Protein backbone atom coordinates (compact mmCIF):
# COMPACT_ATOMS: atom_id res chain seq x y z
CA UNK A 1 0.00 0.00 0.00
CA UNK A 2 1.08 3.58 -0.68
CA UNK A 3 1.71 5.66 2.44
CA UNK A 4 3.21 8.87 3.82
CA UNK A 5 5.39 8.65 6.97
CA UNK A 6 6.56 11.15 9.58
CA UNK B 1 -0.60 22.27 -1.42
CA UNK B 2 -3.95 23.76 -0.34
CA UNK B 3 -5.87 20.49 -0.67
CA UNK B 4 -7.87 19.17 2.29
CA UNK B 5 -7.11 15.44 2.67
CA UNK B 6 -8.83 12.61 4.51
CA UNK B 7 -12.43 12.48 5.70
CA UNK B 8 -11.60 15.12 8.31
CA UNK B 9 -10.82 17.53 5.47
CA UNK B 10 -7.53 18.96 6.77
CA UNK B 11 -4.24 20.19 5.21
CA UNK B 12 -1.32 17.77 4.90
CA UNK B 13 0.52 17.28 8.20
CA UNK B 14 4.01 15.88 7.55
CA UNK B 15 4.19 14.56 11.12
CA UNK B 16 1.21 12.21 10.68
CA UNK B 17 0.84 8.79 9.06
CA UNK B 18 -1.33 8.59 5.91
CA UNK B 19 -2.46 5.74 3.67
CA UNK B 20 -3.54 6.27 0.08
CA UNK B 21 -6.75 4.88 -1.38
CA UNK B 22 -6.16 3.25 -4.76
CA UNK B 23 -9.81 3.74 -5.64
CA UNK B 24 -10.26 7.51 -5.17
CA UNK B 25 -6.57 8.43 -4.84
CA UNK B 26 -7.27 10.64 -1.80
CA UNK B 27 -5.04 10.26 1.27
CA UNK B 28 -6.26 9.34 4.75
CA UNK B 29 -4.88 9.67 8.27
CA UNK B 30 -4.37 6.08 9.39
CA UNK B 31 -6.28 6.86 12.58
CA UNK B 32 -9.28 8.34 10.78
CA UNK B 33 -9.80 5.11 8.81
CA UNK B 34 -8.70 2.65 11.47
CA UNK B 35 -5.41 1.66 9.84
CA UNK B 36 -2.21 1.27 11.86
CA UNK B 37 1.16 2.07 10.27
CA UNK B 38 2.67 -1.33 11.09
CA UNK B 39 -0.52 -2.84 9.67
CA UNK B 40 -0.27 -0.90 6.40
CA UNK B 41 2.91 -2.81 5.57
CA UNK B 42 0.86 -6.00 5.22
CA UNK B 43 -1.68 -4.31 2.93
CA UNK B 44 -1.18 -4.32 -0.83
CA UNK B 45 -4.16 -2.66 -2.54
CA UNK B 46 -6.05 -0.32 -0.19
CA UNK B 47 -9.66 0.84 -0.45
CA UNK B 48 -10.89 3.48 2.02
CA UNK B 49 -14.15 3.14 4.06
CA UNK B 50 -16.16 5.52 1.85
CA UNK B 51 -15.12 3.84 -1.40
CA UNK B 52 -15.79 0.44 0.17
CA UNK B 53 -19.28 1.59 1.19
CA UNK B 54 -20.03 2.86 -2.31
CA UNK B 55 -18.80 -0.43 -3.80
CA UNK B 56 -21.05 -2.36 -1.41
CA UNK B 57 -24.12 -0.22 -2.24
CA UNK B 58 -23.15 -0.57 -5.88
CA UNK B 59 -23.48 -4.37 -6.01
CA UNK B 60 -27.21 -4.35 -6.67
CA UNK B 61 -27.01 -1.67 -9.38
CA UNK B 62 -24.21 -2.94 -11.64
CA UNK B 63 -24.89 -5.04 -14.77
CA UNK B 64 -25.29 -8.77 -14.14
CA UNK B 65 -22.48 -10.81 -15.69
CA UNK B 66 -22.60 -14.40 -16.90
CA UNK B 67 -20.89 -15.47 -13.68
CA UNK B 68 -23.53 -13.52 -11.74
CA UNK B 69 -26.21 -15.44 -13.61
CA UNK B 70 -24.67 -18.75 -12.59
CA UNK B 71 -24.97 -17.49 -9.02
CA UNK B 72 -28.61 -16.50 -9.52
CA UNK B 73 -29.48 -20.00 -10.69
CA UNK B 74 -27.62 -21.41 -7.70
CA UNK B 75 -29.47 -19.17 -5.27
CA UNK B 76 -32.84 -19.89 -6.90
CA UNK B 77 -32.23 -23.62 -6.73
CA UNK B 78 -31.20 -23.54 -3.06
CA UNK B 79 -34.54 -21.81 -2.42
CA UNK B 80 -36.61 -24.26 -4.48
CA UNK B 81 -35.06 -27.13 -2.52
CA UNK B 82 -35.77 -25.50 0.87
CA UNK B 83 -38.35 -27.23 3.10
CA UNK B 84 -40.39 -24.02 3.63
CA UNK B 85 -40.47 -23.27 -0.12
CA UNK B 86 -43.35 -25.57 -1.07
CA UNK B 87 -45.98 -22.77 -1.11
CA UNK B 88 -43.97 -20.69 -3.60
CA UNK B 89 -42.72 -23.15 -6.23
CA UNK B 90 -45.46 -22.40 -8.79
CA UNK B 91 -48.13 -19.73 -9.40
CA UNK B 92 -50.95 -19.90 -6.84
CA UNK B 93 -53.97 -21.95 -7.90
CA UNK B 94 -57.20 -19.93 -7.58
CA UNK B 95 -58.99 -23.10 -6.50
CA UNK B 96 -56.56 -23.33 -3.58
CA UNK B 97 -56.70 -19.67 -2.56
CA UNK B 98 -60.10 -17.88 -2.46
CA UNK B 99 -59.98 -14.57 -4.37
CA UNK B 100 -56.16 -14.66 -4.36
CA UNK B 101 -55.87 -12.62 -7.56
CA UNK B 102 -58.43 -10.18 -6.20
CA UNK B 103 -56.08 -9.46 -3.30
CA UNK B 104 -52.63 -9.80 -4.90
CA UNK B 105 -52.17 -7.52 -7.90
CA UNK B 106 -48.56 -8.50 -8.66
CA UNK B 107 -48.20 -12.28 -8.26
CA UNK B 108 -44.78 -13.92 -8.37
CA UNK B 109 -43.34 -17.37 -7.71
CA UNK B 110 -40.11 -19.32 -8.06
CA UNK B 111 -41.00 -20.97 -11.38
CA UNK B 112 -41.67 -17.61 -12.97
CA UNK B 113 -38.37 -16.32 -11.60
CA UNK B 114 -36.56 -19.41 -12.93
CA UNK B 115 -37.91 -18.69 -16.38
CA UNK B 116 -36.85 -15.05 -16.05
CA UNK B 117 -33.33 -16.14 -15.12
CA UNK B 118 -33.29 -18.50 -18.09
CA UNK B 119 -34.14 -15.79 -20.63
CA UNK B 120 -31.78 -13.31 -18.95
CA UNK B 121 -34.67 -11.03 -18.00
CA UNK B 122 -32.77 -9.44 -15.10
CA UNK B 123 -30.21 -6.73 -15.84
CA UNK B 124 -29.33 -5.76 -12.24
CA UNK B 125 -29.36 -7.70 -8.96
CA UNK B 126 -31.93 -5.26 -7.53
CA UNK B 127 -34.53 -6.54 -10.01
CA UNK B 128 -33.95 -10.17 -8.98
CA UNK B 129 -34.19 -9.16 -5.30
CA UNK B 130 -37.41 -7.22 -6.02
CA UNK B 131 -39.12 -10.28 -7.55
CA UNK B 132 -38.05 -12.48 -4.65
CA UNK B 133 -39.24 -9.92 -2.09
CA UNK B 134 -42.55 -9.76 -3.98
CA UNK B 135 -43.11 -13.47 -3.30
CA UNK B 136 -42.69 -12.99 0.44
CA UNK B 137 -44.62 -9.71 0.63
CA UNK B 138 -47.53 -11.20 -1.32
CA UNK B 139 -47.70 -14.17 1.03
CA UNK B 140 -47.58 -11.94 4.11
CA UNK B 141 -50.38 -9.77 2.70
CA UNK B 142 -52.73 -12.59 1.66
CA UNK B 143 -52.27 -14.92 4.64
CA UNK B 144 -52.85 -14.16 8.34
CA UNK B 145 -49.81 -13.61 10.56
CA UNK B 146 -50.34 -16.84 12.52
CA UNK B 147 -50.63 -18.96 9.37
CA UNK B 148 -47.87 -21.47 8.60
CA UNK B 149 -47.82 -19.96 5.09
CA UNK B 150 -46.91 -16.61 6.62
CA UNK B 151 -44.18 -18.30 8.66
CA UNK B 152 -42.80 -20.08 5.59
CA UNK B 153 -42.29 -16.63 4.01
CA UNK B 154 -40.55 -15.35 7.13
CA UNK B 155 -38.16 -18.31 7.14
CA UNK B 156 -37.40 -18.32 3.43
CA UNK B 157 -36.73 -14.59 3.27
CA UNK B 158 -34.32 -14.85 6.21
CA UNK B 159 -32.69 -17.78 4.41
CA UNK B 160 -32.56 -15.82 1.14
CA UNK B 161 -30.95 -12.73 2.68
CA UNK B 162 -28.09 -14.85 4.07
CA UNK B 163 -27.67 -16.75 0.79
CA UNK B 164 -27.19 -13.44 -1.03
CA UNK B 165 -24.40 -12.19 1.24
CA UNK B 166 -21.17 -11.75 -0.71
CA UNK B 167 -22.93 -12.54 -3.99
CA UNK B 168 -20.95 -10.06 -6.10
CA UNK C 1 -67.13 -9.90 -45.58
CA UNK C 2 -70.01 -11.76 -43.93
CA UNK C 3 -69.93 -13.59 -40.59
CA UNK C 4 -72.04 -15.98 -38.53
CA UNK C 5 -74.83 -18.28 -39.68
CA UNK C 6 -76.92 -15.18 -40.42
CA UNK C 7 -74.32 -14.09 -43.00
CA UNK C 8 -74.20 -10.44 -41.94
CA UNK C 9 -71.56 -7.69 -41.98
CA UNK C 10 -69.51 -7.18 -38.82
CA UNK C 11 -71.22 -5.18 -36.05
CA UNK C 12 -68.81 -3.66 -33.53
CA UNK C 13 -71.56 -3.49 -30.89
CA UNK C 14 -72.48 -7.19 -30.90
CA UNK C 15 -71.00 -10.05 -28.89
CA UNK C 16 -69.09 -12.57 -31.01
CA UNK C 17 -67.56 -15.96 -30.23
CA UNK C 18 -64.97 -17.81 -32.33
CA UNK C 19 -64.98 -21.47 -33.38
CA UNK C 20 -61.65 -23.21 -32.78
CA UNK C 21 -62.37 -25.72 -35.54
CA UNK C 22 -63.21 -23.48 -38.52
CA UNK C 23 -61.80 -20.25 -37.04
CA UNK C 24 -64.91 -18.24 -37.94
CA UNK C 25 -66.86 -15.86 -35.70
CA UNK C 26 -70.52 -16.07 -34.72
CA UNK C 27 -73.04 -13.96 -32.77
CA UNK C 28 -73.38 -15.50 -29.32
CA UNK C 29 -77.15 -15.20 -29.71
CA UNK C 30 -77.28 -16.86 -33.14
CA UNK C 31 -75.38 -19.89 -31.85
CA UNK C 32 -77.11 -19.91 -28.47
CA UNK C 33 -74.41 -19.15 -25.91
CA UNK C 34 -74.47 -16.64 -23.06
CA UNK C 35 -71.59 -14.15 -23.00
CA UNK C 36 -70.74 -15.26 -19.48
CA UNK C 37 -71.31 -18.93 -20.28
CA UNK C 38 -68.59 -18.48 -22.90
CA UNK C 39 -66.15 -17.02 -20.37
CA UNK C 40 -66.18 -20.37 -18.57
CA UNK C 41 -65.58 -22.61 -21.59
CA UNK C 42 -62.05 -22.79 -23.00
CA UNK C 43 -62.83 -24.08 -26.49
CA UNK C 44 -65.80 -23.53 -28.79
CA UNK C 45 -67.27 -25.54 -31.65
CA UNK C 46 -69.96 -23.83 -33.75
CA UNK C 47 -73.23 -25.55 -34.78
CA UNK C 48 -72.02 -26.29 -38.31
CA UNK C 49 -68.74 -27.86 -37.21
CA UNK C 50 -70.36 -29.75 -34.34
CA UNK C 51 -72.81 -31.29 -36.81
CA UNK C 52 -69.89 -32.40 -38.97
CA UNK C 53 -68.16 -33.97 -35.98
CA UNK C 54 -71.31 -35.84 -34.94
CA UNK C 55 -71.66 -37.20 -38.47
CA UNK C 56 -68.04 -38.37 -38.67
CA UNK C 57 -68.06 -40.27 -35.36
CA UNK C 58 -69.13 -43.37 -37.30
CA UNK C 59 -66.51 -42.89 -40.02
CA UNK C 60 -63.35 -42.19 -38.01
CA UNK C 61 -60.83 -44.93 -37.13
CA UNK C 62 -61.75 -46.97 -34.05
CA UNK C 63 -59.34 -46.40 -31.16
CA UNK C 64 -58.39 -48.66 -28.25
CA UNK C 65 -60.81 -46.68 -26.09
CA UNK C 66 -63.49 -47.17 -28.74
CA UNK C 67 -62.93 -50.92 -28.54
CA UNK C 68 -63.46 -50.90 -24.78
CA UNK C 69 -66.81 -49.31 -25.58
CA UNK C 70 -67.65 -51.91 -28.22
CA UNK C 71 -67.08 -54.72 -25.72
CA UNK C 72 -69.14 -52.85 -23.13
CA UNK C 73 -72.06 -52.28 -25.50
CA UNK C 74 -71.98 -55.76 -27.03
CA UNK C 75 -71.99 -57.33 -23.56
CA UNK C 76 -75.00 -55.24 -22.45
CA UNK C 77 -76.88 -56.52 -25.48
CA UNK C 78 -75.91 -60.15 -24.83
CA UNK C 79 -77.16 -59.78 -21.26
CA UNK C 80 -80.47 -58.22 -22.34
CA UNK C 81 -83.62 -60.30 -21.69
CA UNK C 82 -84.90 -59.87 -25.26
CA UNK C 83 -81.58 -61.00 -26.75
CA UNK C 84 -81.91 -64.78 -26.31
CA UNK C 85 -82.86 -65.40 -29.96
CA UNK C 86 -79.75 -63.63 -31.30
CA UNK C 87 -76.97 -65.01 -29.09
CA UNK C 88 -75.89 -67.66 -31.62
CA UNK C 89 -76.14 -68.27 -35.39
CA UNK C 90 -79.32 -69.91 -36.68
CA UNK C 91 -78.76 -73.67 -36.93
CA UNK C 92 -79.26 -74.77 -40.57
CA UNK C 93 -81.31 -77.70 -39.26
CA UNK C 94 -83.49 -75.67 -36.89
CA UNK C 95 -84.67 -73.68 -39.92
CA UNK C 96 -83.62 -75.13 -43.33
CA UNK C 97 -85.29 -72.29 -45.25
CA UNK C 98 -83.60 -69.58 -43.19
CA UNK C 99 -80.33 -69.49 -45.13
CA UNK C 100 -82.36 -69.49 -48.33
CA UNK C 101 -84.05 -66.15 -47.65
CA UNK C 102 -81.53 -64.42 -45.37
CA UNK C 103 -78.61 -63.43 -47.59
CA UNK C 104 -76.49 -61.89 -44.85
CA UNK C 105 -76.85 -63.78 -41.53
CA UNK C 106 -75.44 -62.26 -38.34
CA UNK C 107 -75.59 -62.86 -34.61
CA UNK C 108 -74.06 -61.66 -31.35
CA UNK C 109 -71.46 -64.44 -31.05
CA UNK C 110 -70.07 -63.65 -34.49
CA UNK C 111 -69.90 -59.97 -33.56
CA UNK C 112 -68.17 -60.95 -30.30
CA UNK C 113 -65.47 -62.80 -32.24
CA UNK C 114 -65.11 -59.89 -34.67
CA UNK C 115 -64.67 -57.47 -31.78
CA UNK C 116 -62.09 -59.77 -30.19
CA UNK C 117 -60.28 -60.01 -33.54
CA UNK C 118 -60.30 -56.22 -34.07
CA UNK C 119 -62.19 -56.82 -37.32
CA UNK C 120 -64.00 -53.47 -37.18
CA UNK C 121 -62.15 -50.35 -38.34
CA UNK C 122 -65.06 -47.87 -38.22
CA UNK C 123 -68.05 -47.62 -35.85
CA UNK C 124 -70.32 -47.78 -38.88
CA UNK C 125 -69.24 -51.38 -39.59
CA UNK C 126 -70.21 -52.43 -36.06
CA UNK C 127 -73.56 -50.63 -36.28
CA UNK C 128 -74.12 -52.29 -39.66
CA UNK C 129 -73.76 -55.81 -38.22
CA UNK C 130 -76.08 -55.06 -35.29
CA UNK C 131 -78.68 -53.57 -37.64
CA UNK C 132 -78.40 -56.74 -39.72
CA UNK C 133 -79.41 -58.87 -36.75
CA UNK C 134 -82.59 -56.83 -36.29
CA UNK C 135 -83.44 -56.48 -39.99
CA UNK C 136 -82.97 -60.20 -40.69
CA UNK C 137 -85.27 -61.06 -37.79
CA UNK C 138 -87.99 -58.65 -38.90
CA UNK C 139 -87.74 -59.98 -42.45
CA UNK C 140 -87.92 -63.67 -41.54
CA UNK C 141 -90.48 -63.44 -38.72
CA UNK C 142 -94.06 -62.05 -38.77
CA UNK C 143 -94.73 -58.65 -37.17
CA UNK C 144 -96.90 -60.36 -34.55
CA UNK C 145 -94.19 -62.83 -33.49
CA UNK C 146 -92.37 -62.46 -30.14
CA UNK C 147 -89.19 -62.80 -32.18
CA UNK C 148 -90.09 -59.73 -34.23
CA UNK C 149 -90.84 -57.83 -31.03
CA UNK C 150 -87.57 -58.87 -29.41
CA UNK C 151 -85.80 -57.20 -32.32
CA UNK C 152 -87.89 -54.04 -31.93
CA UNK C 153 -87.10 -53.85 -28.22
CA UNK C 154 -83.40 -54.61 -28.63
CA UNK C 155 -82.81 -52.03 -31.38
CA UNK C 156 -84.49 -49.33 -29.30
CA UNK C 157 -82.21 -50.31 -26.40
CA UNK C 158 -79.21 -50.32 -28.76
CA UNK C 159 -79.89 -46.87 -30.23
CA UNK C 160 -80.00 -45.39 -26.74
CA UNK C 161 -76.80 -47.18 -25.70
CA UNK C 162 -74.96 -45.67 -28.68
CA UNK C 163 -75.78 -42.10 -27.67
CA UNK C 164 -72.53 -40.31 -26.84
CA UNK C 165 -70.49 -43.44 -27.59
CA UNK C 166 -67.28 -41.62 -28.53
CA UNK D 1 -83.06 -4.31 -13.31
CA UNK D 2 -79.69 -2.62 -12.90
CA UNK D 3 -78.58 -0.08 -15.49
CA UNK D 4 -75.05 -0.25 -16.88
CA UNK D 5 -72.65 1.87 -18.91
CA UNK D 6 -72.53 5.61 -19.47
CA UNK D 7 -75.81 5.29 -21.39
CA UNK D 8 -77.50 3.84 -18.28
CA UNK D 9 -79.28 0.93 -19.94
CA UNK D 10 -80.41 -2.60 -18.98
CA UNK D 11 -78.01 -5.42 -19.82
CA UNK D 12 -78.36 -6.55 -23.44
CA UNK D 13 -77.30 -10.18 -23.90
CA UNK D 14 -76.46 -9.51 -27.55
CA UNK D 15 -74.07 -6.58 -26.95
CA UNK D 16 -70.34 -6.50 -26.26
CA UNK D 17 -69.33 -5.21 -22.81
CA UNK D 18 -66.06 -4.53 -21.00
CA UNK D 19 -65.78 -4.32 -17.22
CA UNK D 20 -64.03 -1.65 -15.19
CA UNK D 21 -61.68 -3.10 -12.58
CA UNK D 22 -62.04 -0.02 -10.37
CA UNK D 23 -65.82 0.41 -10.06
CA UNK D 24 -66.86 -3.03 -11.36
CA UNK D 25 -69.48 -1.47 -13.69
CA UNK D 26 -69.89 -2.81 -17.25
CA UNK D 27 -69.66 -0.70 -20.41
CA UNK D 28 -70.60 -1.06 -24.08
CA UNK D 29 -67.38 -1.15 -26.07
CA UNK D 30 -68.58 1.62 -28.36
CA UNK D 31 -69.74 3.89 -25.52
CA UNK D 32 -66.23 3.93 -24.00
CA UNK D 33 -64.41 3.93 -27.33
CA UNK D 34 -62.85 0.46 -27.34
CA UNK D 35 -62.95 -2.10 -30.15
CA UNK D 36 -63.65 -5.74 -29.31
CA UNK D 37 -60.33 -6.85 -30.82
CA UNK D 38 -58.55 -4.05 -28.97
CA UNK D 39 -60.03 -5.31 -25.70
CA UNK D 40 -58.35 -8.70 -26.12
CA UNK D 41 -54.98 -6.98 -25.72
CA UNK D 42 -55.61 -5.55 -22.24
CA UNK D 43 -55.76 -7.35 -18.90
CA UNK D 44 -56.98 -4.39 -16.84
CA UNK D 45 -59.51 -1.73 -17.78
CA UNK D 46 -60.36 1.62 -16.19
CA UNK D 47 -63.55 3.33 -17.40
CA UNK D 48 -63.69 7.05 -18.41
CA UNK D 49 -65.19 8.25 -15.11
CA UNK D 50 -62.79 6.28 -12.93
CA UNK D 51 -59.87 7.43 -15.08
CA UNK D 52 -61.05 11.02 -14.70
CA UNK D 53 -61.15 10.55 -10.94
CA UNK D 54 -57.68 9.02 -11.00
CA UNK D 55 -56.35 11.96 -13.03
CA UNK D 56 -57.88 14.42 -10.56
CA UNK D 57 -56.53 12.76 -7.42
CA UNK D 58 -52.93 12.71 -8.69
CA UNK D 59 -52.34 16.04 -6.95
CA UNK D 60 -53.93 14.93 -3.66
CA UNK D 61 -52.35 11.52 -3.02
CA UNK D 62 -49.29 11.11 -0.77
CA UNK D 63 -45.91 11.77 -2.38
CA UNK D 64 -43.97 8.51 -2.69
CA UNK D 65 -40.19 8.13 -2.54
CA UNK D 66 -40.26 7.84 -6.31
CA UNK D 67 -42.36 11.00 -6.54
CA UNK D 68 -39.71 12.85 -4.56
CA UNK D 69 -36.93 11.73 -6.89
CA UNK D 70 -39.11 13.04 -9.69
CA UNK D 71 -39.70 16.40 -8.01
CA UNK D 72 -35.95 16.92 -7.64
CA UNK D 73 -35.58 16.24 -11.37
CA UNK D 74 -38.36 18.69 -12.29
CA UNK D 75 -36.61 21.38 -10.24
CA UNK D 76 -33.27 20.61 -11.87
CA UNK D 77 -34.87 20.82 -15.31
CA UNK D 78 -36.25 24.26 -14.45
CA UNK D 79 -33.04 25.53 -12.82
CA UNK D 80 -31.27 24.71 -16.11
CA UNK D 81 -33.82 26.59 -18.27
CA UNK D 82 -32.58 29.83 -19.89
CA UNK D 83 -35.59 31.85 -18.66
CA UNK D 84 -35.15 30.74 -15.04
CA UNK D 85 -32.31 33.07 -14.06
CA UNK D 86 -34.55 35.47 -12.13
CA UNK D 87 -36.03 32.67 -10.00
CA UNK D 88 -32.95 30.65 -9.01
CA UNK D 89 -32.41 32.40 -5.69
CA UNK D 90 -34.30 34.61 -3.22
CA UNK D 91 -34.38 38.25 -4.31
CA UNK D 92 -31.50 40.26 -2.84
CA UNK D 93 -32.81 43.20 -0.72
CA UNK D 94 -29.89 45.31 -1.93
CA UNK D 95 -30.94 44.81 -5.55
CA UNK D 96 -34.64 45.57 -5.00
CA UNK D 97 -35.19 47.52 -1.72
CA UNK D 98 -38.99 47.46 -2.03
CA UNK D 99 -39.37 43.77 -2.89
CA UNK D 100 -40.01 42.23 0.53
CA UNK D 101 -42.29 45.13 1.40
CA UNK D 102 -44.38 44.57 -1.73
CA UNK D 103 -44.30 40.77 -2.09
CA UNK D 104 -45.84 39.17 1.01
CA UNK D 105 -45.05 35.55 0.19
CA UNK D 106 -41.71 35.35 -1.67
CA UNK D 107 -40.65 32.05 -3.23
CA UNK D 108 -37.82 30.80 -5.42
CA UNK D 109 -36.31 27.60 -6.83
CA UNK D 110 -33.54 27.28 -4.24
CA UNK D 111 -36.09 27.48 -1.44
CA UNK D 112 -38.25 24.88 -3.19
CA UNK D 113 -35.20 22.62 -3.57
CA UNK D 114 -34.55 22.94 0.15
CA UNK D 115 -38.18 22.09 0.85
CA UNK D 116 -38.01 19.05 -1.42
CA UNK D 117 -34.80 17.93 0.32
CA UNK D 118 -36.40 18.00 3.78
CA UNK D 119 -39.58 16.29 2.53
CA UNK D 120 -41.64 19.40 3.30
CA UNK D 121 -44.21 18.59 0.59
CA UNK D 122 -46.67 15.73 1.18
CA UNK D 123 -48.97 16.25 -1.80
CA UNK D 124 -48.33 17.39 -5.38
CA UNK D 125 -50.72 20.33 -4.95
CA UNK D 126 -48.39 21.85 -2.38
CA UNK D 127 -45.40 21.71 -4.74
CA UNK D 128 -47.44 23.19 -7.59
CA UNK D 129 -48.67 25.94 -5.27
CA UNK D 130 -45.13 27.11 -4.44
CA UNK D 131 -44.16 27.09 -8.11
CA UNK D 132 -47.26 29.08 -9.00
CA UNK D 133 -46.36 31.59 -6.29
CA UNK D 134 -43.01 32.18 -8.01
CA UNK D 135 -44.75 33.06 -11.28
CA UNK D 136 -47.61 35.07 -9.73
CA UNK D 137 -45.21 37.17 -7.62
CA UNK D 138 -43.12 37.95 -10.69
CA UNK D 139 -46.13 38.96 -12.80
CA UNK D 140 -47.35 41.18 -9.97
CA UNK D 141 -44.03 42.90 -9.24
CA UNK D 142 -43.08 43.54 -12.89
CA UNK D 143 -45.11 45.13 -15.73
CA UNK D 144 -46.38 42.82 -18.50
CA UNK D 145 -43.89 44.16 -21.05
CA UNK D 146 -40.90 43.45 -18.81
CA UNK D 147 -38.53 40.61 -19.77
CA UNK D 148 -38.97 39.39 -16.17
CA UNK D 149 -42.70 39.03 -16.75
CA UNK D 150 -42.14 37.15 -19.99
CA UNK D 151 -39.66 34.84 -18.26
CA UNK D 152 -42.42 33.87 -15.83
CA UNK D 153 -44.84 33.22 -18.71
CA UNK D 154 -42.33 31.08 -20.60
CA UNK D 155 -41.15 29.11 -17.59
CA UNK D 156 -44.70 28.43 -16.42
CA UNK D 157 -45.65 27.11 -19.85
CA UNK D 158 -42.54 24.88 -19.70
CA UNK D 159 -43.41 23.75 -16.17
CA UNK D 160 -46.98 22.76 -17.07
CA UNK D 161 -45.64 20.51 -19.82
CA UNK D 162 -43.02 19.01 -17.50
CA UNK D 163 -45.67 18.02 -14.95
CA UNK D 164 -47.66 16.05 -17.54
CA UNK D 165 -47.94 12.41 -16.48
CA UNK D 166 -45.85 13.00 -13.37
CA UNK D 167 -47.62 10.62 -10.98
ZN1 LIG E 1 -11.24 5.89 -1.55
ZN1 LIG F 1 -8.13 12.51 9.04
ZN1 LIG G 1 -66.80 -23.96 -36.74
ZN1 LIG H 1 -75.58 -14.12 -36.36
ZN1 LIG I 1 -73.54 2.22 -23.41
ZN1 LIG J 1 -64.96 2.52 -13.42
Amino acid sequence: ARTKQT
Amino acid sequence: DTKLYCICKTPYDESKFYIGCDRCQNWYHGRCVGILQSEAELIDEYVCPQCQSTEDAMTVLTPLTEKDYEGLKRVLRSLQAHKMAWPFLEPVDPNDAPDYYGVIKEPMDLATMEERVQRRYYEKLTEFVADMTKIFDNCRYYNPSDSPFYQCAEVLESFFVQKLKGFK
